[PDB]
RNA sequence: UAGACGGUGAGAGCCCGGUACGCGAAAACCCGGCACCUGCCUAGUAUCAAUUCCCGAGUAGCAGCGGGCCCGUGGAAUCCGCUGUGAAUCCGCCGGGACCACCCGGUAAGCCUAAAUACUCCUCGAUGACCGAUAGCGGAUUAGUACCGUGAGGGAAUGGUGAAAAGUACCCCGGGAGGGGAGUGAAAGAGUACCUGAAACCGUGUGCCUACAAUCCGUCAGAGCCUCCUUUUCCUCUCCGGAGGAGGGUGGUGAUGGCGUGCCUUUUGAAGAAUGAGCCUGCGAGUCAGGGACAUGUCGCAAGGUUAACCCGUGUGGGGUAGCCGCAGCGAAAGCGAGUCUGAAUAGGGCGACCCACACGCGCAUACGCGCGUGUGAAUAGUGGCGUGUUCUGGACCCGAA
RNA sequence: AUGCCGUGGUGUAAAGCGUGGCAGUGAGACGGCGGGGGAUAAGCUCCGUACGUCGAAAGGGAAACAGCCCAGAUCGCCGGC
RNA sequence: CGCGGCACAUCCACCUUGUGGUGGGUGUGGGUAGGGGAGCGUCCCUCAUUCAGCGAAGCCACCGGGUGACCGGUGGUGGA
């Protein structure tokens, strides 16, 4: 039974080239190039899911650091205070209350100050 | 009916079409190199060049006797468990009961005491055979 | 269409009463003068083939 | 184990029994499946055939000398990668029915008939006629009243009165003979309408 | 007795051609039927000593060299060729695998001889888990054509409007092609560039972005701009809905940031300045045959399993018991047998025969459990089919030389 | 010193051995230590090493980076150490 | 590590205390050559049933879904 392998192939072809729209070049157009790019796009998106976990953490850290240094304390000592005080907030919500509430963040900074030991010995 | 017919789960195995995409058995189909095996098949004789185990060993001693008088045997103990009563048997009765093939010359072997009163007709008795069958009341024959 | 038994290896191998193939331990044919008797009662008999020569020998026997 | 059914211009006669090999041989649908598969395969004419290279016309010329063209070394205009060139590993005129055993075949058959008698779907009859002139009017009447189902088997025999001459043209109704009785057809068929001569000689040959 | 199949404006047993079934013929060819014509024998068949002759000649044999046979000249017969030499006529020769004696089979050197057997240019009938325009014939279409070559030779491509041609009358732009309107048609989103109309490719328009800016051309985070959609401040004209909009949701696009060295083959190693690919669509590579070899999954039956060719039948159904394998092994083999071979020997050993938590009764025992069949019911095996993997002989995964 | 062989004990999940089906592989690279040939050379060549990694392993560090160090990705998270 | 969602292997308590399934505990889930297992999609034949000139296939677009092959819905085209 000679099969005429068109339909079977056009399935995945239309797959790739609908998940490939919006590509500058011969990539939304042609199929093999859309496939080369699909492999690269999905490794990029895979790497960027992890990468973005880490990157948002680094951004939040930059922000908490900026609000801390607005309160004359460094990010290191801020974290060591929010640890020793124990307020189990995390850098994400800590940065949110940093943005919207300078008041709540400065309460947090005074919390951290009140929970620093004495010195650079211990 | 026919819309209610399935094999036993265990048969009707999936054929392995090999060169079908690098997800099942992909490119090389199992001969995964550029070697000789990757295009053709080296025989079972060829061994690299050193004499194969079928050339360095010696041909087995002795000849084959063209006139080898091959028999078919029937077990005196299993001729007991063929005929519990017995009394009268003979080569035709063996092939009838299905103890040995047709077109045959028979020997009767000697494993197990034949404790049935039986007389047996069959060429070429063995030592223990004639012993047991002639001690079971009956005797041997030709 | 009808498989050939490799002749040369059926004239050198012997399927016994069960699944054993017995080669002939016979570097015992040409020069038997220097060879001590020990090395001939070492080379007089029919040795069951080892594992690392079986899977092929049987396909030579078929 | 026990049945018999009527005659036109009648109501009942016979009312007979059936041997052990027709009812209580356990239906083992695996065997039946294999055997009916082997029948299906026996059916196939198997006349697919395509010209592999060496059958394709011409193409015994190597165009384009090996080197110096810029092309690909081709070797024959009938290479399987060409157009019109050969088929590779193509369909050839196979002739494939499997050589199943006598015991398996007969046992599948009597398992299927065992099923039919287990439901009460066998309809043994004396003659499926009006008596001598093959008429499909009364024969359709007596089958679609004798059966009430859609598909019917009718085991008449090598006699034409109105059996294997008149009940044809009835879709759902296929006609057999007491010895070419088989598995695929008793399974495809819902009712298995016999003719007492067919049934009795069938029993008598199977014993 | 007709529900085959095909056509008719769709998918028709009942419209049509037909089918089922029945009729069917001058002449032809041919089956064959009877009579005519021709072809014999006017007993030597028997039994008979066996008085004698004959029974296929440069042949058989033998030697030389070859062929052929499983038989590679080997030790080789049987048969066949060419060269020498070269016979007999039955109390002869020939064969029985050198050869010899006895014993068997047959009478070569004349010729003829139906059947079962294979075959397909050809006509009829049929079918397909055969292909359906890149397929299937090289050839559906002026096909062995056009074209190529001096020649032998090679050798294509090219099918589809519609049910019906009703194939666009008529005006309009045009020199025509082409269109516009009209009209045909169910559909012109069927126009003789025509069924459906893919992708590459080529444009028109429209929302976003882009002229200080590098970055396998994406991905993630992401402002904004347009989008349709909407909850409401809202207008209370709510007795009809959306405006500038706030909350909100998908969809274009995406300013901007960070991350990031295409696919393949092959390689110690490739983004590689190694190979291959300009792109899209179609075609291109692990198949099948065999009562094959091995192993295994599943299924028949059971110390069996199984048929091969073939015979009957029309669904692959029923017969077919030749054979094959299993049933005993050992040994060069003669042979012998649960043993067998070596040997002087079983002493050993090599190969192969045999398995309980207890009996029955005993040998013996320190609680010991080795022994035997009957069992307490001791313990299982093959062979055939079907799938699977590998292997064999076949081009055997496809492609490729000189 | 190590390593190797055995036994004895504790711990440990498939690790081991026997027998089959199916393979591949048999061009290795660098790095640590031990050595040969080199010249007290090589991104050299050849060996040893229950040594490692790449091969065939991504992520983080090394500016960039097959073999170096941390670490072996089942998928998701705008969570922590 | 946390928290969710798949998968595999051994193990028990189980249902029918081996087939196959409930609960759990533990371990595990990079991967090339290669090995095993399970599967998607194309087309042809049968049985069953079912949709179709009210619109089949094919095609295109959108909206969804599956852990993957891929699947369904809807509209446009088309006209078996």
């Amino acid at each position: 039974a000679r099969v005429k392998r068109a339909v079977n192939a056009h399935k995945k072809r239309r797959s790739i080239l609908k998940a490939s729209r919006g590509y500058r070049g011969q990539r939304s157009r042609l199929y093999r190039k859309a496939k080369e790019q699909q492999l690269h796009s999905l490794n990029y998106a895979y790497r960027d899911r992890r990468a973005r976990k880490g990157e948002f953490r680094k951004l939040w850290i930059a922000r908490i650091n900026a609000a801390a240094r607005l309160n004359d304390i460094t990010y290191n000592r801020l974290i060591q205070g929010l640890k020793a005080a124990g307020v189990e907030v995390d850098r994400k919500n800590l940065a949110d209350i940093a943005i919207s509430d300078p008041a709540a963040f400065t309460a947090l900074v005074d919390v951290a100050r009140a929970a620093l030991p004495e010195d650079v010995n211990a | 009916k026919l819309h209610d017919l399935r094999p036993a789960r265990g048969s009707k195995i999936a054929r392995t079409r090999v060169g079908r995409g690098d997800g099942s058995k992909g490119k090389t189909a199992g001969r995964g190199t550029k070697g000789t095996r990757a295009r053709k098949q080296v025989p079972v004789t060829f061994e690299g060049g050193q004499m194969p185990i079928h050339m360095r060993l010696p041909k087995l001693k002795g000849f084959r006797n063209r006139f080898r008088t091959e028999y078919e045997i029937v077990n005196v103990g299993d001729i007991n468990r063929l005929f519990p009563q017995g009394g009268a048997v003979g080569v035709d009765d063996l092939v009838a009961k299905g103890a040995v093939r047709k077109n045959a010359l028979v020997k009767v072997l000697g494993d197990g005491k034949l404790t049935a009163k039986v007389d047996v007709s069959a060429h070429k008795f063995s030592g223990s055979a004639r012993a047991k069958i002639t001690a079971a009341g009956g005797s041997a024959t030709e | 269409p009808k498989a050939k038994t490799h002749s040369g290896a059926s004239k050198r191998f012997r399927r016994t009463g069960t699944g054993k193939i017995v080669r002939q331990k016979a570097n015992r044919r040409h020069l038997l003068e220097h060879k001590p008797s020990t090395r001939t009662r070492r080379l007089d008999g029919r040795t069951v083939v080892a594992a690392n020569d079986t899977k092929r020998v049987t396909s030579l026997l078929n | 184990l026990k049945i018999d059914v009527k005659t036109p211009a009648g109501k009942v006669d016979g009312a007979i029994e059936l041997p052990a090999e027709l009812f209580d041989v356990p239906a083992n649908i695996a065997l039946m499946h294999q055997v009916v598969t082997a029948q299906r395969a026996a059916a196939r004419q198997g006349t697919h055939s395509t010209k592999t290279r060496g059958e394709v016309s011409g193409g015994g010329r190597k165009p384009y000398r090996q080197k110096g063209t810029g092309r690909a070394r081709q070797g024959s205009t009938r290479a399987p990668q060409f157009t019109g060139g050969g088929v590779v590993h193509g369909p050839k005129p196979r002739d494939y029915s499997q050589r199943t055993p006598k015991k398996m075949i007969a046992a599948a058959l009597r398992g299927a008939l065992s099923d039919r008698a287990r439901n009460g779907r066998i309809h043994a009859i004396t003659e499926l006629v009006e008596g001598q002139n093959p008429s499909t009017k009364s024969a359709r009447a007596f089958l679609a009243s004798l059966t009430e189902r859609k598909q019917v088997l009718v085991v008449i025999g090598r006699s034409d009165e109105a059996g294997a001459k008149s009940v044809r043209n009835l879709p759902g109704v296929h006609i057999l003979a007491p010895d070419q009785l088989n598995t695929y057809d008793v399974l495809r068929a819902d009712d298995v309408v016999f003719s007492v001569e067919a049934l009795n000689a069938y029993i008598a040959a199977n014993t």
